[PDB]
């Protein structure tokens, strides 16, 4: 289900085989041509489309685009060497900036920017003042 | 015609098949190369990559070298050689070790620390050697005349 | 498959200056300093792929994929809390002759699909069940 | 790698979710706010740290912190 | 109907003052108001910038237009003033009677505070500034004589300036073309190749052939200029001209009848300088405008425009394909006919390297009667055209690299040869990074290879043509071939095209005008150096063009714009990435290929050809050919030259060249002060304006307008800017006063 | 059978060309042999004629241009160290080719091995090769040409288009 591309030397390298892989996946409507971060332009399929970056950014910066063409059934995913997958976006199945009920807080400090704790105090302590 | 296509017909690998990275004569000559060849030994491997180095190094330092126009100049191009080689010798032992680790098991893989330490020493033989062999050569040069 | 792959790696947080493992783990369980190229018929990056008699451009060939139908589980089982949570609520709110979680689940998700299943508040998902 | 704090400042805009170009913040439920939603960085593990999302906050001080820590092959954003 | 056609709207915009008063009117934002500094800066930044304050490709093309009758108006002003200045305040008449003595100068100071001292007395009973622009020669050869015609051309140009004044104005607010107008590439082509460029070289021509030479014959021979009869005269009296050149009593006959070759009086090919000038013969420069003249004309009937016969650029272009390159040049021709940037960035390119041409071959084969013995001159318009090349090929490139954030469209794009080059781009990058490295290091290295040398006491071992030599023999087998090519490869010819190639010295004045000029191993040490240079300065540029929308770093580029700051200080730091960024370290490599270039050229002629010769064969060169032996090494540079040649701009005080030691005094200034815009952040100085304002503050009174510091972009730009400033006005000063001198 | 699928080398003025029948009852592999060694001896006479039309000219700016500009004369001037040089590195080539020729799929005359990219299917490509063929053919003819002029005739330039 690989998209229409002719090549690059801008595509993926050794970490991506022995470090780390992404992989983004999605349908579409029709057969339009996209530009690809790596570098270059490429023809989508008329349905599913697969196609492997080596960061998570190049791939949601791919999404983005896809939005602008109305696409909105992106999914990215993750795989090891080894050939464990990881499904990361949209993690919970709705898009991060809608609030789901179900999602719970992380790394939130209840208090303004300007009570955290002074530098000295925390001193040998291994803590630092925004994590104190 | 299209003389440029996706390598391995990977899309999207960061590589593309050009007349210059896979023609037959490309292919050919890395295959037969001593670093990539079948069935020679990490010595052997070794040894014949030194005897190529060594020969056309003594040639730079002979005929370029501070001592070049004095009667000795030869043989402080020989030297000169060695030294040097003994420098990229230093090289090759740190790399193995730093990439290898110390204990192996595999064998027989160029990329093992015995593999490694043999690969060197081929080198190292090699290299010394064949700056010798033109030395010899250097010494009285053929003017090929009927 | 194993959600904690990841989380499960070398990697050891720092006391101050560092976020940790977050979600997905902070590196991969592999090592990425592994070896060069080797000579032809020999292996070097362990699972590596043959070079066969072009072992100078073998990290080009690729032997890391992903199954579409392999992609469909891992989705399933990543996502299988918050379908947990959405049927919970579904279940919460008087669902009309209700039967059980699963089988509520199966039933919603055989319409809907399952995507759509994940994306919709209960209230939808009550009128969806009416029948 | 990083650190990304969210304090009570708060005000639910979204901006700083949509702004993230490696999907490391999202929109959680709160009261605290008229919103009724606060933003959360549970995936700092793929923060490259670069602070688009303070650039986008409109609180007077930063409601979102970055403060940047230890690096990773993915902190940065290392392709090779 | 007509492919193509006319068509104009009428009464497009309304003239008044209104949107004078209200600043920041051409942009949404700006409009809004004044709240911090930064909108004053912002004003002047995007004032030009069409793109952005219309979407509509019609609206921007009409500013364009009338935008460039505007510059053309200022051009026109600029050379009437000079006219004017020639005619009421310089020598030309004396000097025109005495060349080789009288000084040129056309400006005047006024006689406040002791600025007096700036007159100098350069002769002719006058005392003025001795320009170095070249007028005299260029009026000379035109055959000006006296300083009433002077005038009149001045009152010429100042009417045109008015006209394309007016003609701004007309077709921006009465008579407004359409898109569909200016998308006539065809026909513009044909008409600016036919007619702008054939027409005028034919024109000029007349005025060569009928005016210009027979004055010029007359003057060279003696004839006081008094005495020269009134250029209408010679149009007249066929007989006049007769007498000098012995075919105008032909007439035209033989010109309609194929007998072309009577005309051979005029129209010659002798080729090398005139001995009592010291510059081309104008025989020679009539037919050389004459031919071309026929050649553009003739190129001008190459595209179909309303009659069917000629060439389409489409076809033209999509047919060019090829194994190795897809679809081949399919989609360019859109681009160069939707796209202004693009068009800007061939353009401009184009027009540096021509400057760059000019200079070269203006000095080794000089144009104008009386230039190369005035040193100072040549000088001049070598460096000057030089710079304005420089630039305006780094121009190009920008404009180029915007065309790629903001007209590239991946659609129209597909597999042609755009789209190939961004698919290689790592490729191409590596490659040049490489070939930059090997040339640096092995060009440069020579240099320091030979200063441990003769620091160390072994002169031996030095790449000297005493030594180990590396001589250029590729340019000397050339140099020999252009030598014997009069008389063999160029039979008809009778003199080499330039004596620099190879023949004898030809001295105006005592003063040695050409000479042949030799290469050795500096020579071939110092052109790797030049090309090591301008590989650098392409590498910068090419990879901002080519990374322009992404990146492995940043892929989405793109978005960010041409001209953003960075990305962050995450990914290990992503400052100065931007496309802008990388035409900001390119001009300051630009500006390091040109400053050796034009210091080349001062030394060498200063060392190998200028200089006098006595009656008898005795050279005497202005430096006494220090190049050989001490250009070889980089304290020669310093000691032979720098040191050396800068003992005239500092012991100028007290003298009519002071002017030039308080502005080499100044440059350097300015060189500095940009130093701390280039190594300092906008925050240091962002909170020092805040303790300033405080202090304002707690008087009761701040502007509401609140003091910012400049943005990141800016303060780059300010720093480049004064950086550039201050480096060539340092030169400029340092050639100028020495030039003065040694003439 | 080759002469069943043999495309190249066949064209217009003549069209397959064997008057006595040389290639009648050859096998493939002789066949092959014959095409190779056509297209080897070809290839060399046009450098060769480049060559001899280069020194003829004068255009020999190496040891200072001091060799004659007889082509055949200056190849008894050259020190036997440049022969050498010579024959020694076309036998490293001839090595190498070898090597090409038996890695299967091997295309008689193909040593950048452009069966890679494109097949005999493409027209462009079968008559860019019969070009290079029929340049070749002419070429072989013409270095046998000269010689003999140089030889007998006694000149080493052009006796035909030199009268302008
Ligand atoms: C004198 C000051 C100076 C020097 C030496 C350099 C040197 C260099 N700059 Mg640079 N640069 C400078 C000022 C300078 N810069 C300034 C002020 C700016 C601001 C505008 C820049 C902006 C800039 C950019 C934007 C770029 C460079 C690039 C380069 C490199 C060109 C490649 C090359 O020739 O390598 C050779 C380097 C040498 C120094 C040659 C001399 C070294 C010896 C003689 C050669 C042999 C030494 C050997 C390798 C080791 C010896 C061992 C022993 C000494 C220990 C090189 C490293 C380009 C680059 O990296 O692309 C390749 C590039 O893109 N520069
Ligand atoms: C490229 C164009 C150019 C340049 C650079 C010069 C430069 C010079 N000219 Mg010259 N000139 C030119 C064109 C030019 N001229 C033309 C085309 C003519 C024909 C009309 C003349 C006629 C001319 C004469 C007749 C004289 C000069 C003189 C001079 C010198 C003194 C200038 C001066 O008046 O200072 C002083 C400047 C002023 C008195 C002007 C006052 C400053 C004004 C008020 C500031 C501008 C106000 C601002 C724009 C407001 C904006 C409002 C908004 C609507 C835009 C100076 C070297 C003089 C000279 O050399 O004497 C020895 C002199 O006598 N020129
Ligand atoms: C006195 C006659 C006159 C008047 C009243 C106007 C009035 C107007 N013009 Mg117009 N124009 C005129 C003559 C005039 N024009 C001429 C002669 C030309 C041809 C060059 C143009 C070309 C032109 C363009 C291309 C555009 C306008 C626009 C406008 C409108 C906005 C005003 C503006 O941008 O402020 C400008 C005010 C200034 C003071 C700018 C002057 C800058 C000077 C000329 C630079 C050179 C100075 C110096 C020599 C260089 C440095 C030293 C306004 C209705 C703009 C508009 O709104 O279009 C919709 C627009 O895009 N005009
Ligand atoms: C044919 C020539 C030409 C033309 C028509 C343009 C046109 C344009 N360029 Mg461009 N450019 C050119 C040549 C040209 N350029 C060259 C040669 C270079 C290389 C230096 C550049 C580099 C360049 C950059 C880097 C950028 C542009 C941009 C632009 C656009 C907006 C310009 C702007 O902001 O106006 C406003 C103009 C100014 C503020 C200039 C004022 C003059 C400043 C203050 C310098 C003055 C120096 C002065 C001579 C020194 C006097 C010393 C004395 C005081 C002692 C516009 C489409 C910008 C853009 O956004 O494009 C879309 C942009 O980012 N160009
Ligand atoms: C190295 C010499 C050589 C060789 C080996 C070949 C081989 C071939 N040619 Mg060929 N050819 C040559 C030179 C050669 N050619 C020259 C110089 C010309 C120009 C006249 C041609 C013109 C030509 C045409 C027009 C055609 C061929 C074809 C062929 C192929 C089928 C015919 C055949 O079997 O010929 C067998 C030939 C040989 C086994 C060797 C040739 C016999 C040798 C040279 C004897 C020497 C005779 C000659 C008179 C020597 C004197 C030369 C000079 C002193 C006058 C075959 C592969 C046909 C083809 O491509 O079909 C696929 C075809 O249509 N050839
Ligand atoms: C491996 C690198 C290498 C090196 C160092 C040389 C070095 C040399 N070659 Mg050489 N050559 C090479 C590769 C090389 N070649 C290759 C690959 C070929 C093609 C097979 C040739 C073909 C060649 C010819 C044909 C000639 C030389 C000649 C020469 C010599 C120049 C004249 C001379 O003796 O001045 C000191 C010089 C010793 C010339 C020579 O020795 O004539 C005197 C000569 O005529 N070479
Ligand atoms: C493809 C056709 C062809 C070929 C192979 C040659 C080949 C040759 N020509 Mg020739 N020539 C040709 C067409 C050709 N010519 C035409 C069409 C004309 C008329 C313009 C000439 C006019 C011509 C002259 C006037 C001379 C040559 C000479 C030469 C010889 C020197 C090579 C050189 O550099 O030439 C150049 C070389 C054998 C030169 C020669 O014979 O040197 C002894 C020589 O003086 N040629
Ligand atoms: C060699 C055996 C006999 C040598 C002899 O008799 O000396 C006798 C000769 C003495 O030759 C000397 O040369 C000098 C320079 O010209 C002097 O001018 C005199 O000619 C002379 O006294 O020794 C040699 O020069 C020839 C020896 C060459 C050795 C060949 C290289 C072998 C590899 C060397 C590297 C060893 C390192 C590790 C090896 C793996
Ligand atoms: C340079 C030799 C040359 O011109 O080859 C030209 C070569 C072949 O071009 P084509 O004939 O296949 O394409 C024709 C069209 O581009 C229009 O000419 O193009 C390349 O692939 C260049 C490769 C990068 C250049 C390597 C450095
Ligand atoms: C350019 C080119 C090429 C290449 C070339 C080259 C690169 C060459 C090189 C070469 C070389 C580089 C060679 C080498 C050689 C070496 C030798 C020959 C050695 C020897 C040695 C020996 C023989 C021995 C020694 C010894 C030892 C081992 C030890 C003990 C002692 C002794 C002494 C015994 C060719 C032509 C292909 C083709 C075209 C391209
Ligand atoms: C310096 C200057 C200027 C200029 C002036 C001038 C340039 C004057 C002149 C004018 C003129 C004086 C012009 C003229 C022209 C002429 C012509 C252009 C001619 C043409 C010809 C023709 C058109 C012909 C045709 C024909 C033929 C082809 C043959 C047959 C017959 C007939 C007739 C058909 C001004 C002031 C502006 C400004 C300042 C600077």
């Amino acid at each position: 289900p690989f998209p229409t591309f002719g090549g690059s030397t801008g595509g993926w390298l050794r970490a991506a085989e022995v470090e780390e892989k992404y992989a983004i996946t999605w349908t579409s409507t029709k057969e339009q041509i996209f530009e690809m971060p790596t570098g270059g332009a490429a023809i989508m399929r008329n349905g599913e489309n697969l196609l492997y970056l080596a960061r998570k950014e190049q791939c949601l910066a791919l999404s983005t685009q896809l939005r602008t063409f109305k696409i909105n059934d992106y999914k990215i995913y993750r795989i090891f060497p080894s050939g464990e997958v990881q499904y990361l976006h949209p993690k919970d199945g709705v898009f991060p900036e809608k609030v789901n009920p179900g999602r719970t807080s992380v790394n939130s400090r209840g208090f303004s920017i300007g009570k955290n704790p002074n530098p000295a105090s925390i001193k040998f302590s291994g803590i630092t003042t925004y994590e104190s | 015609a299209n003389f440029i296509k996706p390598y391995n017909d990977d899309p999207f690998v960061g590589h593309l098949a050009t007349p210059i990275t896979s023609s037959s004569l490309t292919r050919a000559l890395l295959k037969n190369l001593p670093a990539y060849r079948f069935g020679l030994t990490p010595l052997l491997r070794g040894l014949e990559i030194g005897l190529a180095h060594g020969y056309f190094l003594i040639g730079p330092f002979a005929q370029l070298g501070p001592l070049r126009n004095s009667d000795i100049g030869l043989l402080a191009g020989f030297l000169s050689t060695i030294g040097l080689i003994l420098i990229l010798t230093l090289g090759l032992t740190i790399y193995g070790a730093a990439a290898f680790g110390q204990e192996k098991s595999n064998g027989s893989e160029l990329q093992t620390k015995k593999s490694w330490d043999q690969f060197k020493g081929g080198f190292f033989v090699g290299a010394c050697g064949s700056a010798g062999f033109a030395f010899i050569c250097l010494s009285s040069i053929p003017t090929f005349a009927l | 498959v194993d959600l904690d792959y990841g989380m499960k790696n070398s990697y050891v947080p720092a006391t101050g200056g560092d976020g940790g493992q977050g979600q997905f783990g902070a590196q991969s369980p592999n090592d990425w300093r592994v070896a060069g190229t080797s000579p032809v018929g020999e292996t070097s990056y362990a699972g590596a792929a043959d070079g066969g008699e072009e072992p100078w451009f073998a990290e080009a060939i690729s032997t890391v994929s992903l199954d579409l139908q392999k992609a469909d589980e891992t989705l399933k089982a990543f996502t299988k809390d918050a379908a947990a949570f959405k049927i919970e609520e579904f279940a919460a709110e008087k669902p009309y002759g209700f039967t059980s979680s699963d089988a509520a689940m199966e039933e919603l998700v055989g319409k809907l699909g399952y995507s759509k299943f994940l994306e919709m508040s209960t209230k939808q998902l009550m009128k969806t069940w009416g029948t | 790698s990083h650190t990304v704090k969210i304090y009570d400042t708060c005000i639910g805009c979204t901006q700083c979710v949509r702004a993230c170009p490696t999907d490391v913040l999202e929109m959680v439920p709160w009261d605290g706010c008229k919103s009724g939603q606060i933003a959360s960085s549970p995936r700092v593990e793929d923060c490259v740290g670069c602070k688009r999302c303070e650039t986008a906050c409109p609180t007077d001080f930063l409601s979102v912190r970055v403060y940047l820590g230890a690096e990773t092959t993915r902190s940065l954003g290392l392709a090779y | 109907s007509k492919n193509v056609q006319v068509f104009v709207e009428k009464d497009a915009v309304e003239t008044s003052f209104a949107k004078w008063a209200q600043p920041g009117h051409f942009s949404r934002t700006l409009a809004k108001g004044p709240k911090t500094t930064t909108w004053i800066w912002n004003l002047h930044a995007d004032a030009h910038d069409f793109d952005s304050q219309t979407s509509s490709l019609e609206e921007v093309s009409r500013k364009i237009f009338s935008a460039h009758f505007g510059q053309l108006a200022i051009i026109f002003l600029w050379i009437s003033g000079m006219h004017f200045h020639g005619a009421y305040f310089s020598n030309y008449s004396a000097w025109l009677t005495d060349p080789i003595s009288i000084k040129q100068s056309s400006q005047v100071v006024w006689p406040i505070v002791g600025q007096e001292i700036l007159n100098a007395d350069v002769g002719g009973n006058f005392q003025g500034i001795q320009t170095t622009s070249g007028w005299f020669q260029m009026w000379r050869a035109e055959g000006i004589t006296s300083e009433v015609e002077l005038y009149w051309t001045a009152i010429g140009g100042l009417a045109m300036s008015a006209i394309m004044l007016f003609a701004g104005w007309f077709h921006y607010h009465k008579a407004a073309p359409k898109l569909e107008w200016f998308q006539n590439a065809e026909s513009m082509m044909n008409h600016h190749l036919a007619g702008l460029l054939g027409l005028g070289c034919l024109s000029w021509s007349g005025h060569q052939i009928h005016i210009a030479l027979p004055i010029n014959k007359l003057l060279d021979a003696g004839v006081s200029p008094q005495e020269i009869p009134l250029p209408h005269e010679f149009l007249i009296n066929r007989d006049l001209m007769a007498q000098l050149y012995p075919s105008f009593s032909k007439g035209l006959a033989p010109f309609f009848g194929g007998n072309w070759g009577e005309y051979s009086d005029f129209l010659t090919f002798k080729g090398g300088l005139n001995p009592v000038t010291g510059g081309l013969w104008l025989s020679d420069i009539a037919h050389h405008h004459l031919a071309l003249s026929v050649l553009f004309i003739i190129a001008g009937h190459m595209y179909r425009t309303n009659w069917g016969i000629g060439h389409n650029m489409k076809e033209i272009l999509e047919a060019h394909k090829g194994p190795f390159t897809g679809e081949g040049h399919k989609g360019l021709y859109e681009i160069l006919t939707t796209s202004w940037h693009a068009q800007l960035a061939i353009n401009l390119a184009m027009m540096g390297s021509l400057s760059i041409i000019v200079a070269h071959h203006m000095y080794a084969m000089p144009p104008y009667p009386y230039l190369a013995t005035d040193y100072a001159t040549q000088l001049s318009l070598f460096t000057h055209h030089m710079w304005i090349g420089g630039f305006c090929v780094v121009g190009g490139a920008a404009h180029g690299a915007i065309f790629m954030v903001r007209d590239y469209t991946p659609a129209n794009n597909y597999n042609n040869l755009l789209d190939r080059v961004l698919r290689h781009r790592d490729a191409i990058i590596s490659h040049l990074n490489w070939v930059c490295i090997f040339l640096g290091c092995h060009a440069f290295g020579f240099y320091i290879h030979n200063d441990t040398m003769r620091a160390l006491g072994r002169p031996q071992d030095m790449f000297s043509d005493k030594a180990i030599q590396l001589q250029p023999i590729f340019a000397q087998w050339i140099q020999n071939i252009h030598l014997l090519a009069p008389g063999t490869t160029a039979p008809n010819a009778l003199a080499t095209t330039s004596y620099a190639f190879g023949g004898d010295v030809i001295e105006v004045g005592g003063k040695i005008a050409m000479m042949p000029i030799k290469l050795g191993t500096a020579d071939f040490m110092v052109h790797h150096i030049h090309a090591f240079t301008i590989h650098v300065t392409v590498l910068i540029l090419l990879k901002g063009v080519l990374y322009a929308r992404s990146s492995k770093l940043i892929p989405d580029k793109a978005n960010l714009g041409f001209r953003f700051p960075c990305d962050g200080p995450g990914r290990g730091g992503t400052c100065q990435s931007s496309s802008w960024d990388h035409v900001f370290l390119g001009l300051f490599w630009m500006y390091n290929s040109i400053s050796v270039v034009i210091f080349h050229f001062s030394w060498k002629m200063q060392s190998d050809v200028w200089g006098t010769i006595t009656p008898d064969g005795a050279i005497s060169h202005i430096t006494g050919g220090n190049f050989a032996q001490s250009s070889i090494t980089i304290n020669g540079w310093l000691r032979d030259f720098l040191w050396s040649q800068a003992s005239q701009v500092i012991q100028s005080y007290g003298s009519a060249s002071s002017a030039y030691g308080l502005i080499f005094l100044g440059a350097h200034f300015i060189w500095a002060f940009s130093l701390m815009f280039l190594f300092s952040g906008r925050g240091y100085w962002q909170e020092l304006i805040e303790s300033i304002v405080w202090a304002h503050n707690k008087l009761n009174f701040a502007p509401t307008i609140q003091p910012r510091a400049l943005s990141i972009t800016q303060g780059r730009a300010v720093g480049l800017a004064h950086y550039l400033l201050g480096g060539i006005g340092t030169t400029w000063a340092f050639f100028l006063a020495r030039a003065i001198s040694i003439t | 059978a080759w002469r069943d699928e043999v495309v190249v080398g066949i064209t217009a003025p003549v069209g397959f060309f064997d008057p006595l029948g040389l290639s009648k009852g050859k096998d493939d592999a002789t066949m092959a042999y014959y095409r190779e060694a056509e297209l080897k001896n070809g290839r060399v006479a046009m450098a060769a004629c480049l060559g001899w039309y280069l020194n003829a000219g004068g255009v020999h700016p190496a040891f200072n241009s001091e060799l004659s500009n007889d082509p055949l004369k200056a190849m008894v001037e050259l020190p036997a160290v440049g022969w050498l040089q010579f024959v020694l590195g076309c036998g490293a080539i001839e090595w190498l080719g070898q090597q090409i020729k038996e890695r299967p799929g091997y295309v008689p005359g193909d040593l950048l091995g452009a069966s890679y990219w494109v097949d005999n299917s493409d027209e462009g490509w079968v008559m860019y090769q019969n070009k290079e063929l029929n340049n070749g053919r002419l070429a072989m003819l013409a270095i046998v040409g000269m010689v003999y002029q140089d030889v007998f005739v006694g000149d080493y330039g052009d006796m035909m288009y030199k009268q302008l």
